């Protein structure tokens, strides 16, 4: 019984440990999602994997699911794990409502979340999560935030990462085209399909190939918006147009 | 047990010269109803001990599987080793104590007679977890009534001839026919000797009734 | 429930979960800590910023009361549970006797949970070590640090983290009496110190210093500024 | 290849409680000497840094007014055992109103030494010295990682055991004074610690028949190095 | 039964009687109703004798345990504290404890008083007992915090004098101590038929 | 219903001495308006320097004398020596109060000597609250007991009296006459009475006839 | 060798190893001898030490007022199990009111012992007891082992050089029903001095002596009251 | 009585294409009043209603229970509940409580959220729903609301007939009551908007 | 290799050898023989006599379950009394809530069901112990069941346990034990235990016989003394 044993929680010898490094390999490949802040507004650009030419494209998204009234997450890595920990904050988000009859904040659930996710790393013998996953929302302590979430169990704040298959190609493009607290969200979408126009290797960025998403402040709603496939291709174009104008006179 | 069905009633045991007699009736009463008047109320523990019980009957056929399995049990091993009468005396009340502390009693009242190693033993054990010794003992109303026969006896006469007390408790036997309710003209005798343990037949009394012509 | 002894012994009398885990301390970024006689000064270096990313949730100098700071080095998954359980024990010691938890008291807190850890079934030891910070009741300075076997040890001056032998070195030829002197004075000993480590040229460094009845007070990069001008215009004439 | 924890060898003994035998040749050393007069019990320190602040570390601690201890091999698991020992003397303290002899402290402590396994992990790997003074005189007892304690006269425990050990056997009567034999033991740490003897390597405590147990400082300490 | 404590300039006085009936039969007449815990804390019986005895017995292994682990004493706030944390687990079950805890600390002197329902309070005057009332009224009258200590032990062993003539459930001896800055010292235990005499003429 | 207790009487008295300690019982066991025995003491030998006397339940009585000599044997095996007087009393505080919400209906009064070689009486209630004492008596006739001794050994409520300690031999024949009053006027107190005494070299019985009643 | 690991893998021979590797322990602790009379079990130890400072590490416990044991092997097994001999004995002490018989507080302890012999992860009882004591039948004296398979035997001996002082009992063994307490003990005492090297025997600090008997309690001899017994023994014979 | 420690009152009734729900104001202790803007009906998703009358803990503690596992149920599924879902799902946190019970008595009142069509039921304490066509009540005055209800309902009404009906039902029968006034709050809820109106009644 | 390690592995041809490892333990302990009469059964055992020092009525392998159960093993001693208590409580609780005495074609399927339940897990071993049942009622007649530690029972007329099984059991067959009564049986059960183990490999050796009928009543106990010296007596026979 202790032959088949496989110890998934001991250290190495060099002091790191094995089976979180090789999910974070597994975090590397299948999938691509990024986010991006700087003013009124928050959004997810997501690339759909499966784009095989018989499914129904049903369920209001694919990546991208509402956690509470005003904050939702993106997610990467294997799908099945993601399913189990998504309605496992979903319910975090309620029993805080239930004892304090006030919405959470947007920190305090990534780390209940990341809690639950690092007591898998450290006892009970038992394989990770190989999910990371990002997180935007609005409360009334700091307004709109945007987090990351690895599977090791720590998280941080940002204002610009992807986890995509190339997503090392796209933050260092991120932080060569960006500005502190004036990308507004159209500059923002704009930004947007200019990153995954690099990342992903499958050209001219078909409209169904992505999704975005979007959460923007009204008054008392805190609308969280998944903008539909008519308004995505008129913003890929744009896109187009200006690439031509701007190699030519250069 | 919180209330008694099915009850007993008095039973009588004394010691004589190298043995102890018990006697009690052969009537399960049911209130003031003498529904079973043919069972038997007296058992006989393996070679040197014996037992007879008042109160409860279905309680006392319940210890009566008990302790019937703690000597099968113990005489399979071959030690050469048996229970004393005062060894099982010592378990029965253990057995009460044990069990009026969790507020749920044996409804019994118990008379362990026994001889083994020359010597007469003779104990009461209580629902309570009440023991002790002595050479003569009764339970229910023959405390009030037969109980005052044996000890002006004993305080007389301190030790007895088998044929002595097997006489005198014929007589504290007619006596709990008369002035007891809940009584039956229908007895046993068991007795343990040196020989072993022996228990008669349905025994009867003769009684009297040559005052019932005074108007 | 998964029972399996994790920690065990060697042949030549060692743990190796244990000595294994030091190392993940040893790649963790370097933390310094010294104590002047009215103002404790303790700050981290290799903030290793990305211009990207929310600065405050990257902290690692965080407060468990009033009167105590912590820093630490390791893995940041670990450290984080630590000071949860932390402050919840030092938050029932004021149910308990009425006043504040001594500096002393929460090392011995941490440290008791951080060995029966290495002795349980099924769980892999921690991985973080810890500098313990605080002024105490009557006013006296003093600080700790937690191995990740669970020894509490107090100091004058210690450094743990990547490149932490080297640091050590650095402070014997350097603590003096005169260093904490001043407030302004011992903060240029660990100015000095940590630009004596990994590069960290004022934009990696986050000093936070405690006057021994304030909180915590971090220093924005201004004065760190200030401080490293002058830090390096002693060595710029005296040399 | 991987045995489990609770597993004989071929000659019989075990692994790894003879494993944590070797581990206790790593810790700093320590030498009690029980005398008629009362027991003295000293230790070394083993200062690594000029930085480290030296009173915050301790191997002599007190169980109770009358029992003294003296650890050795590893600390942090050494705070356990010490801890039981002291709610072990208040539980017999409360409930028989006396104090617990100096053997029977030990072998409650000795019963909790080989009690790991796989239901309810790994034996302790620290060695003791129990210094006490009940009603049958002073006493000086010496447990093991295995659970096995002996009483002794003069036991000598840490990484210098064996020198120090062969050094007392011939220094030590039945008729000694507590004067002496501290001057004794200091004589002996003298000569197998590293750095150079003064006030603050080293720490003694002794516990006598009149008073209770008494830890010397840096005072009263040093006229007996300077005296040596 | 008839306790009382108070605390002026030089330490704590206390004071108790030492009769213990049975309905109403007297038991015994020589019941040390101030209890020992420490050299340096005491406590008092009032209500139920055995649990008294016994919670406060429990008190004095607990914080021998506290001593070991912080190399001081306790406070008397922390003491009382956990005196009033143990007794409410059993809230309602029917435990009759009415003590006080007194000492000197670090603040100063220090007299709390302790229910079995769950009391917790400071104050400078103390009075518990089936013959209390009688204790406060020549209490009140008599009390300066400025007292002399040869006053203020007159003040305490006449004052249990008047509730012992009063009450039937109270009497026997006055005992007495005083909490002084090192320790408690037992002062005295005079017999009521011997006060009789002195304070009469 | 069921209740489970009953009161089987029994009268107990013990005297510390000066170097002795007598601790005396009746014999009878009885309950209702009946008599069980004649022949039941309550002198219990616990070692050669410590007898316990235990009245009340005689239920509770029999448990509880087991559970404290399981006890002592306990002690020995973890500390290679007997208990003191001091140290059962101690326990057997803890014992009675061990069971706080569902008592024992027994009245306990342990005798023996110190570590001196003195007399020590420790008197219990049902609970388990104590205090050594020169003399107590506890059971049925405990009202009738104590005032006595208050006059003659306490030498209380007198004028112009010498204050001699009490001698073993004066010690005898007060316990003999004390229980002769009391088993005048007690429907419980018995018919031969159990006298113990410990002394220094072990412990003598006698026993001593009453009216039998 | 694979199926040397643990005590569930049965060997292809069908010897499990883990329990005769519990057999070797028991042949490192110093040797203990006992025997019996028609109306008394004696039983004999041989005490060692560390250094000529250190006291004696002593073998023989008292269990009850009619069984003692003798002890070998590690000394921390010995004591789980003593503690569980003491239980068994006042319990059915507090039951019966009797004292619990020798060959049926044995059946007890293979029972307790055959556990931990065939569940998974659980050593064996690596310790060597000698059992003398009482029944109504006379003396026993009883042998066990870490296989948990006790012994009725006359006359053993267990511990390390044992096999010579079991020669010596088989030529000797027509006698031992016959004689009283005086030269019952030294019949025994020739027996540990049969297993020592041939130089030092019997200097009364590293010898003890168990007596159980017909009017007699179980008593425990050391080291001055040995005196009497250990003179008039003649010298080793070479 | 346990129902009647604090009073209340809640009233349902069904109209054309509409459906309207009102309630008390009163916050208080058996003899006196504490507040006069208690609240007693519940928003649950939109043109979909919920009043609560009985005990004021379980006024508050189940109307958070209940939207507890109603943000649940709307996120794991993709769209709004049902009216008809509601009242089983209430049924089911009462009835949990078998032996324990809440002491409340709730009232559901909206509209089917696809074809537009009114809903009103009621429950006991421990969940026994009724579905009527016409009105439900509930409280310590039910006596005096059936007065009213049976002699001014009508069965086609519009929104405008249908304030004036439950508002004169509701201040006829609550001012006869002792424990309930203060106040009524009157929602009225249809396809296109939401009206809610505070009446003028007796502060008496 | 590998396949062996566990009883919770199957080889690759599909037999479990820890069991088979398990059985190899039962031909190292000595001889248990046992066959049943027209009207009883009777048990017999050789055992042998390890050295002097110990006493004649040690360690018997031969016990007693219930009051008319017997019991004979042959395997390693520890696992043998462990299943004789289970047995022996096993019938306890049959008499507990039946009321009467256990049927043999019951009590052995009760143990040998618990004896196959340690052949399925990776936690427990096998046990390494064979036995032999046997009794006799007046409504039944006499039974005769043997158990190996697979977890296997069957009826036999007469069976053998031990090191030398299969010449043990060929002299069985050569009697007729479906007439003859169990008082001829107790001489011939005697004898062909001495045919086998010879002088070489053991010194001396130990009968030990056992008995149950209805001329001992039922009840099981063992042979008086005197009998079993007549087949002592009926011993050195077998030399012509």
């Amino acid at each position: 019984s202790r032959r088949y044993d496989s110890r998934t929680t001991i250290f190495s010898p060099e002091g790191r440990l094995y089976q979180v490094e090789y999910a974070m390999e597994a975090i590397g490949h299948a999938g691509t999602c990024l986010g991006i802040l700087a003013n009124d507004g928050v959004l997810l650009a997501a690339e759909r994997r499966n784009i095989h030419k018989l499914l129904d494209e049903v369920f209001f998204s694919e990546k991208i699911y509402k956690l509470n009234e005003d904050m939702a997450c993106s997610v990467a890595g294997i799908t099945s794990d993601a399913n189990v920990l998504t309605n496992e904050l979903r319910l975090i988000a309620q029993r805080y409502l239930l004892q304090y009859q006030e919405p959470i904040p947007c920190e305090q659930l990534v780390t209940a979340l990341c809690d639950i996710k690092q007591a898998y790393t450290q006892f009970g013998g038992k394989r990770p999560f190989g999910v990371s996953l990002l997180y935007i929302g609005w409360d009334k302590h700091y307004g709109f935030q945007l987090y990351q979430s690895d599977p090791s169990g720590n998280y941080g704040g940002w204002k610009a990462t992807c986890i995509g298959n190339n997503s090392a190609a796209a933050v260092s493009m991120l932080k060569q085209d960006y500005k502190e607290g004036e990308m507004t969200l159209k500059s923002a979408l704009a930004l947007a399909i200019k990153v995954l126009n690099k990342t992903m290797d499958v050209s001219k960025l078909s409209a169904e190939k992505v999704e975005i998403a979007t959460l923007t402040r009204e008054n008392g709603k805190t609308v969280i918006r998944v903008l539909k496939q008519k308004e995505v291709e008129q913003l890929i174009k744009k896109h187009e147009e200006e690439e031509a104008k701007a190699e030519r006179e250069k | 047990t919180q209330n008694p069905m099915v009850t007993g009633t008095s039973v009588l045991g004394v010691k004589f010269e190298g043995g102890v007699v018990i006697a009690a009736d052969m009537l399960g009463s049911y209130g003031s109803l003498a529904r079973f008047r043919n069972i038997s109320r007296i058992m006989r523990v393996n070679n040197s001990t014996m037992l007879g019980a008042s109160g409860d009957y279905a309680d006392f056929q319940y210890l009566k599987q008990v302790l019937g399995q703690m000597v099968i049990d113990e005489e399979l091993l071959g030690d050469g080793h048996s229970y004393s009468p005062r060894a099982i005396h010592s378990w029965l009340t253990r057995a009460m104590y044990s069990r009026r502390s969790k507020m749920n009693p044996l409804w019994n009242t118990m008379v362990i007679g026994g001889y083994a190693d020359g010597e007469s033993f003779l104990g009461y054990v209580d629902m309570l977890g009440v023991a002790y010794e002595a050479p003569s003992l009764a339970t229910g109303y023959g405390a009030y009534l037969a109980q005052p026969l044996l000890r002006e006896v004993l305080e007389k006469q301190p030790v007895l001839s088998q044929t002595e007390a097997r006489d005198l408790v014929e007589r504290c036997m007619r006596v709990l026919y008369y002035r007891d309710a809940r009584s039956y003209n229908r007895f046993q005798i068991a007795t343990v000797t040196e020989k072993g343990v022996e228990i008669e037949g349905p025994l009867s009394t003769e009684t009297n009734w040559d005052i019932a012509h005074m108007i | 429930s998964y029972d399996r002894a994790i920690t065990v012994f060697s042949p030549d009398g060692h743990l190796f979960q244990v000595e294994y885990a030091q190392e993940a301390v040893k790649k963790g970024s370097t933390a310094v800590g010294v104590r002047g006689r009215d103002i404790v000064v303790l700050g981290v270096e290799k903030k290793s910023v990305a211009k990207l990313q929310d600065e405050r949730t990257v902290r690692k100098i965080c407060a468990l009361d009033d009167n105590v700071c912590m820093a630490f080095a390791g893995l940041t998954a670990d450290a984080r549970i630590v000071i949860n359980r932390a402050r919840v024990e030092c938050q029932s010691h004021r149910l308990t006797v009425e006043d504040p938890v001594t500096v002393e008291y929460i090392t011995r807190y941490i440290a008791s949970l951080k060995q029966r850890y290495t002795q349980s079934n099924g769980r892999r030891p921690f991985g973080i070590s810890a500098l313990i910070v605080g002024f105490d009741f009557d006013g006296t300075p003093r600080l700790y640090q937690t191995d990740p076997s669970g020894t509490y040890h107090a100091w004058k001056a210690n450094a743990i983290g990547r490149g932490a032998k080297s640091v050590r070195e650095f402070l014997e030829k350097n603590y003096t009496d005169e260093a904490i002197e001043t407030d302004d004075l011992t903060i240029k000993l660990v100015i000095k110190a940590l630009l004596e480590v990994v590069q960290s040229g004022g934009k990696n460094i986050e000093l936070a210093v405690m006057r021994r009845d304030q909180s915590l007070k971090i220093l924005n990069p201004e004065e760190i500024e200030k401080y490293v001008a002058e830090i390096e215009k002693e060595k710029e004439e005296n040399e | 290849y991987d045995r489990g924890v609770n597993t004989f060898s071929p000659e019989g003994r075990l692994f790894q409680v003879e494993y944590a035998i070797e581990a206790i040749k790593l810790g700093s050393t320590a030498i009690g000497i029980q005398t008629s007069e009362g027991v003295c019990l000293a230790v070394e320190k083993r200062i690594t840094s000029p930085l480290m602040e030296p009173s915050s570390i301790e191997k002599i601690v007190e169980i109770d007014a009358h029992i003294g201890c003296a650890m050795s091999g590893l600390i942090a698991d050494a705070k356990t055992l010490i801890d039981k020992a002291r709610v072990e003397t208040q539980n017999h303290w409360f409930t028989y109103n006396e104090t617990m002899t100096v053997e029977s402290v030990t072998q409650a402590v000795s019963n909790l030494a080989l009690q790991f396994g796989e239901e309810d992990s790994r034996p302790f790997g620290v060695a003791l010295l129990f210094g006490g003074v009940d009603e049958k005189g002073p006493q000086l007892f010496h447990m093991d990682p295995s659970g096995t304690f002996v009483q002794c006269d003069a036991r000598a425990i840490g990484s210098a055991s064996e020198g120090a050990q062969s050094s007392l056997q011939e220094v030590y009567h039945k008729s000694m004074t507590l004067k002496e034999a501290i001057k004794s033991s200091l004589i002996i740490l003298k000569q197998v610690m590293e750095e150079k003897l003064n006030a603050t390597n080293i720490e003694l405590a002794t516990v006598q028949p009149g008073q209770n147990f008494h830890m010397f400082t840096k005072e009263e300490l040093e006229e007996v190095i300077k005296d040596i | 039964t008839t306790t009382l404590a108070f605390k002026f300039r030089h330490g704590v006085i206390v004071a108790a009687d030492s009769r213990a009936t049975a309905g109403a039969y007297i038991a015994s007449q020589t019941v040390k109703k101030v209890i020992e815990i420490n050299p340096y804390l005491l406590g008092t019986m009032a209500g139920g004798a055995a649990d008294c005895s016994f919670w406060e017995r429990l008190l004095a292994r607990q914080c021998r345990i506290y001593e070991l682990r912080n190399k001081e004493r306790i406070s008397v706030a922390a003491a009382s504290k956990l005196l009033a944390n143990m007794v409410y687990q059993y809230k309602g079950m029917g435990l009759s404890m009415g003590t006080m805890i007194c000492g000197w600390d670090k603040r100063g002197p220090g007299l709390y008083y302790v229910d079995s329902e769950g009391n917790r309070i400071s104050g400078a005057t103390f009075s518990v007992g089936s013959g209390s009332v009688y204790a406060y009224g020549v209490m009140d009258r008599g009390y300066s915090y400025d007292l002399e200590v040869e006053q203020a032990y007159d003040l305490a062993r006449r004052a249990i004098y008047q509730a012992t003539y009063r009450d039937a459930y109270s009497g026997g001896a006055v005992n007495l101590y005083h909490v002084r800055e090192d320790g408690w010292i037992r002062v005295s235990s005079d017999n009521v038929a011997d006060l009789h005499e002195k304070y009469s003429g | 219903r069921f209740s489970p207790y009953v009161f089987n009487g029994g009268t107990i008295l013990a005297i510390a001495g000066e170097d002795f300690a007598i601790v005396a019982s009746d014999t009878r066991l009885s309950e209702g308006f009946s008599i069980h025995t004649r022949d039941s003491p309550k002198c219990y030998k616990l070692t050669d320097k410590t007898v316990i006397g235990c009245s009340g339940f005689h239920g509770d009585c029999l448990t509880l004398t087991k559970i404290i000599e399981a006890r002592l044997k306990m002690y020995k095996h973890s500390n290679n020596k007997a208990m003191t007087t001091g140290a059962i009393a101690a326990m057997l505080s803890t014992i009675l109060y061990s069971r706080r919400f569902f008592p024992y209906y027994v009245y306990n009064i342990i005798g023996g000597l110190d570590e001196e070689g003195k007399g020590a009486v420790y008197s219990f209630d049902p609970v388990g609250s104590y205090q050594r004492d020169s003399f107590k008596a506890g059971g049925s006739a405990s009202a009738m007991l104590q005032p006595l001794l208050d006059n003659q050994v306490g030498f209380k409520n007198m004028q112009n009296v010498e204050h001699v300690p009490l001698s073993l031999d004066r010690a005898m024949r007060l316990v003999k006459d004390v229980f002769i009053s009391a088993a005048e006027r007690d429907v419980y107190t018995g018919d031969a009475l159990r006298i113990c005494i410990v002394t220094k070299e072990g412990i003598r019985e006698e026993t001593v006839s009453l009216r039998k009643d | 060798n694979q199926y040397d690991n643990d005590v569930t893998v049965w060997s292809p021979q069908g010897r499990i190893h883990q329990i005769e590797y519990a057999m070797e322990a028991v042949k490192q602790g110093s040797a203990t001898v006992g025997l019996k009379s028609k109306t008394h079990a004696v039983l004999v130890a041989l005490k060692r030490a560390q250094s000529e400072l250190a006291a004696h590490q002593k073998k023989i416990l008292h269990v009850d007022n009619h069984i003692g044991i003798s002890i070998a092997g590690l000394t921390a097994d010995a004591r789980l199990l003593c503690n569980f001999m003491r239980q068994e004995c006042l319990d059915s002490r507090f039951v019966f009111d009797r004292p619990l018989p020798v060959s049926r507080l044995v059946s007890l302890i293979g029972s307790k012992t055959q556990i931990p012999t065939q569940r998974y992860g659980r050593r064996p009882y690596g310790v060597g007891l000698l059992i003398a004591g009482y029944d109504d039948m006379g003396p026993h004296i009883f042998q066990t082992c870490p296989s948990a398979n006790y012994f009725d035997c006359r006359a053993m001996s267990i511990g390390a050089r044992s096999q010579s002082a079991r020669t010596y009992l088989e030529r000797h063994m027509s006698e031992f029903m016959e004689c009283n307490l005086n030269e019952l003990v030294k019949h025994g005492l020739r027996a540990l001095r049969e297993t020592l090297p041939a130089e030092q025997d019997l200097t009364t600090k590293n010898v003890s002596i168990g007596i159980v008997g017909k009017d007699l309690e179980f008593t425990i001899y050391d080291d001055d009251d040995v005196s009497p017994f250990l003179e008039g023994l003649e010298e080793r014979p070479q | 009585s346990i129902m009647s420690y604090n009073g209340g009152a809640v009233m349902a009734m069904k109209g054309k294409n509409c459906v309207a729900i009102a309630a008390d104001r009163r916050f208080g202790i058996q003899a006196q009043m504490v507040t006069t803007d208690f609240q007693k009906i519940f928003p649950m998703g939109d043109r979909l209603y919920i009043g609560l009358a009985g005990l004021a803990t379980d006024v508050q503690t189940v109307a958070q229970r209940l939207k507890f596992r109603l943000n649940l149920y709307e996120l794991k599924e993709g769209r709004q509940i049902k009216p008809y879902t509601l009242m089983s799902m209430v049924a089911n946190l009462l009835y949990e409580k078998r032996f324990g019970p809440y002491y409340t008595e709730p009232v559901i009142a909206g509209l089917d959220p696809k074809t537009f069509k009114p809903f009103i039921c009621s429950l006991d304490l421990i969940g026994c729903p009724m579905v009527t066509d016409d009105f439900v009540v509930s409280g310590t005055c039910a006596e005096q609301m059936y007065g009213m209800c049976e002699s001014l309902w009508e069965p086609n009404m519009d929104p405008d007939h249908l304030f004036e009906t439950i508002s004169q039902a509701m201040l006829n029968a609550v001012d006869r009551d002792a424990v309930s006034g203060m106040g009524v709050i009157v929602h009225i809820i249809e396809k296109d908007k939401i009206t809610t109106r505070t009446l003028k009644a007796r502060m008496d | 290799t590998g396949y062996d390690l566990s009883a919770s592995t199957f080889s690759p041809d599909g037999r479990v050898f820890q069991v088979e490892y398990a059985m190899k333990a039962v031909e190292n302990s000595s001889t248990a023989i046992g066959i049943r009469c027209k009207d009883g059964v009777v048990f017999g055992v050789e055992k042998l006599v390890l050295s002097k020092l110990y006493e004649e009525g040690s360690n018997k392998r031969l016990f007693n379950v219930d009051r008319h159960v017997g019991m004979a093993v042959a395997g390693l001693l520890a696992d043998a009394r462990s299943l004789a208590d289970i047995a022996r409580e096993e019938a306890s609780n049959f008499r507990s809530n039946f009321g009467y005495n256990i049927p043999l074609k019951h009590l052995a399927d009760r143990v040998a069901m618990y004896v196959h339940a340690y052949t399925l897990y990776s936690a427990v071993r096998p046990f390494g112990c064979s036995f032999m049942l046997g009794s006799y009622s007046v409504n039944d007649g006499a039974q005769l069941y043997m158990i190996d530690p697979s977890g296997v029972s069957y009826g036999y007329w007469g069976c053998a346990i031990g090191k030398a099984r299969q010449a043990a059991k060929t002299e069985i067959e050569k009697l007729q034990m479906k007439e003859m009564t169990c008082r001829d049986i107790v001489k011939e059960v005697a004898k062909i235990i001495y045919i086998v183990h010879d002088e070489v490999k053991d010194k001396a050796f130990e009968l030990e016989l056992s008995w149950v009928g209805e001329l001992t009543n039922g009840r099981h106990e063992i042979v008086p003394k005197d009998i079993r010296e007549e087949a002592e007596k009926y011993a050195k026979e077998s030399l012509k």
